């Protein structure tokens, strides 16, 4: 149940940012990730606007480039794995209204890449920190 | 390192 359990956080999250008509952790997530998507937007901002997301493609890309970068000193965090989902919401506003061919249906294929990145590279952490139950909603629930 | 160091720190920062 692992990936398609982070498939489904992926895709409560852009939901939630797209306003879009959800569990107790991804109640939890949203309103911390959502969080820390302002303060990425506010700070990384004029980077990111020299960054056009025109496709999938690219949104594909630029997340599997940005979270190499982020993650390539090894260290993996509840912290970090937040801000996994705030750049996902960064990406679906990008593409809504940067993608040349708006295909409604394209905003699964995110929440795909971005289940397939943290399984395969914080997946044992997770299960091992206690999982989004045990681990995640603990530390982050009111 | 751009976006993904910053989104690095923003992550230490609020886990911590």
């Amino acid at each position: 149940c692992e990936f398609g359990y982070i498939y489904r956080l992926a895709q409560d999250y852009l939901q939630c940012v797209l306003q879009i008509p959800p569990s107790k952790t991804s109640r939890v997530l949203q309103n911390v990730a959502f969080s820390v998507q302002k303060e990425v937007e506010k700070n990384l901002k004029s980077c990111l606007d020299n960054v056009n997301v025109v496709s999938v493609d690219t949104a594909r890309t630029l997340f599997n480039q940005v979270m190499e970068k982020e993650f390539e000193d090894g260290i993996i965090n509840w912290g970090r794995i937040v801000t996994i989902f705030a750049f996902e919401g960064i990406l679906i506003k990008k593409l809504l209204r940067q993608q040349i061919a708006p295909d409604v249906d394209t905003y699964k294929e995110i929440s795909y890449f971005v289940a397939e990145f943290i399984m395969n590279n914080t997946g044992e952490w997770i299960r091992q920190n206690g999982g989004w139950e045990n681990g995640f909603v603990k530390k982050f629930e009111p | 390192g751009q976006v993904g160091r910053q989104l690095a720190i923003i992550g230490d920062d609020i886990n911590r």
